[PDB]
């Protein structure tokens, strides 16, 4: 079925260079884009770059152009990201996601550990079982204001999942309780029959048309009682 | 060879070079800025284009007059790359999709220099058609240049839908109202032109114009490329606006009829149309092309609007020819 499989897992020195392969399975590879989402331990999702597997197009987030390189062996349906000045920071899980504007199917993430030496979103909400709770995410005319939004739910220890796309659409599986709204430069997810299994980090993601990056929210952690 | 008649600023630069380069078929690209210009050439009759591109309402009246040979869909294999729900929406002008293949579609609205507007209009929000259709707003914006489209099919159904009347009304009483709205802000319109605002917005010659979806998005991206601090933006007013669809159609008196099919099968490719839309700033009818497009285009709510925005946009109807003359008279009276 539709999946991406990622690389082996890799310990690396502060001056170095790392390549993360990502193999796709069970879908016309050249039809959808591909996206790299980095996540340092304990922190949030970060847009790296997007590669058009059909034309080799490279949209690098401005933080990484000049240090990242994204490629693709169309013959062997895989994509490649290479960081190239590994720093005490870059210690992270490097996720790989099929990009159809949003990111519906995510890889399982590869960890790089390099050892030696945006969007106002609240940090956490706590709710009781049963009740309703909201999570906002405020951008600008450049981002939440102009372009469609995506919401991602990251359950514990898991890679991010797609919760909402096209401002407020639900993927098959995401239940009725999960729905999003939108006014001006804010998108507010709101979960209604707050169960226990909904304890997770939730991230909004939009495209800021002026910076040219998939801006993520800082993230909210949800703890249900 | 192949002869084509399409709108201005409505194709990527290397789309043709890529086509001839792949197929060998040399192309001749001719251009027009209004629907009427095209429609005029079509009754001229002997206009020797193999591929012309009208809007959705104009296409339907030209079908009812037999201008375009049927589509030999055997020579359009990529025809299934087309959005099925888009096609069915356009049976109202082409029943059973017999003559026209979609190309690009979009809306229309206000395009404005944010800095020079707020300079003359303050923090007033630019969200109502009353920006262009009210003298108390226009009298001041007039120092900064306003540009209407030279077409009663754009200016008049917009003024109708602004007051809340039917933009596809057949009633001469209604056009009366819309007429005396437009003719009360005409003293402040710097010109009527369906195209020379795109360049005129980016260079700061005007500061607001009735424009098309991508025309403004072009004008904006042209402006920042020049790098002088001109902020051009596009806002579908709160009263809604015109949704339309442009479609490619092969005339009957055409002769490169086969070459025309090849060029239209090469634009049904989800790869190429992406490069077209990415450049021109309009949404295309190939659903497979969005995952491949520049996000700022393929993700825009004004390029690809959502339903809530749609559910208040009028689609120009195939008006009875009695009424079209009421348009042309009324619009020429505004001259």
């Amino acid at each position: 079925q539709v999946q991406l499989v990622e690389t082996g897992d890799e310990v690396k020195t502060p001056g170095a260079s790392v390549k993360v392969s990502c193999k796709v399975s069970g879908y016309t590879f050249t039809s959808y884009g591909i996206s790299w989402v980095r996540q340092a331990p304990g922190q949030g999702l970060e847009w790296m770059g997007w590669i058009n597997p059909n034309s080799g197009g490279t949209n690098y987030a401005q933080k990484f152009q000049g240090r990242v390189t994204m490629t693709r062996d169309t013959s062997i349906s895989t994509a490649y990201m290479e960081l190239s000045r590994l720093r005490s920071d870059d210690t992270a899980v490097y996720y790989c996601a099929r990009d159809k504007r949003y990111m519906d199917v995510w890889g399982k993430g590869t960890t790089v550990t390099v050892s030696s030496g945006v969007l106002t979103q609240p940090p956490s909400v706590s709710g009781a079982p049963g009740q309703k709770v909201t999570i906002s995410c405020s951008g600008s005319s450049s981002n939440i204001g102009r372009n469609y939004v995506s919401w991602y739910q990251q359950l514990p220890g898991a890679a991010p999942k797609l919760l909402l796309y096209d401002n407020n659409k639900r993927p098959s599986g995401i239940p009725d309780r999960f729905s999003a709204s939108k006014s001006g430069p804010s998108t507010t997810l709101a979960i209604t029959g707050l169960q226990t299994g909904d304890e997770a980090d939730y991230f909004c993601g939009v495209w800021d048309s002026s910076l040219r990056a998939v801006l993520f929210g800082g993230g909210t952690k949800l703890t249900v009682l | 060879s192949l002869h084509i008649y399409n709108w201005t600023d409505y194709i990527a630069p290397t789309t043709l070079k890529d086509f001839t380069k792949e197929s060998g078929i040399d192309v001749s690209y001719d251009v027009f800025d209004s629907n009427e210009t095209l429609e005029g050439k079509l009754v001229s009759g002997h206009s020797g284009y193999d591929i012309v591109v009208p809007s959705n309402n104009f296409l339907g009246k030209q079908i009812q007059a037999g201008a375009f040979q049927k589509l030999d869909k055997s020579k359009l294999p990529n025809w299934k790359n087309l959005d099925p729900a888009l096609l069915k929406q356009l049976e109202v002008s082409d029943p059973g999709n017999q003559y026209a293949v979609p190309y690009l579609w979009g809306t229309n609205g206000i395009g404005y220099n944010v800095a020079k507007v707020k300079e003359v209009l303050g923090d007033q929000p630019i969200d109502s058609w009353a920006i262009l259709f009210e003298p108390e707003n226009m009298k001041k914006l007039a120092k900064c240049g306003v540009a209407f489209m030279d077409s009663g099919d754009e200016m008049l159904p917009a003024a109708l839908n602004y007051l809340g009347l039917d933009p596809n009304t057949h009633d001469p009483k209604d056009y009366k109202k819309a007429e005396e709205v437009l003719t009360k802000v005409r003293p402040y319109v710097s010109y009527f032109h369906s195209s020379k605002y795109i360049s005129d917005l980016a260079n700061g010659n005007i500061c607001v114009a009735f424009g098309y979806s991508g025309d403004v998005f072009q004008a904006a991206a042209r402006a920042e490329e020049a790098g002088k601090g001109i902020d051009i933006q596009y806002v579908i007013p709160k009263e809604g606006a015109n949704l339309w669809f442009d479609l490619m159609a092969i005339p009957a008196d055409a002769k490169a009829a086969d070459n025309a099919y090849a060029f239209i099968d090469y634009l049904l490719r989800p790869e190429v149309i992406a490069k077209v839309s990415d450049y021109v700033g309009y949404a295309n009818a190939i659903p497979g092309a969005r995952p491949l497009m520049d996000k700022s285009v393929s993700d825009s709510e004004e390029v690809y609007p959502p339903q809530a925005v749609l559910d208040k946009l009028y689609v120009s109807a195939v008006l009875p020819a009695k009424v079209l003359r009421l348009q042309t008279r009324t619009w020429t009276r505004i001259k």
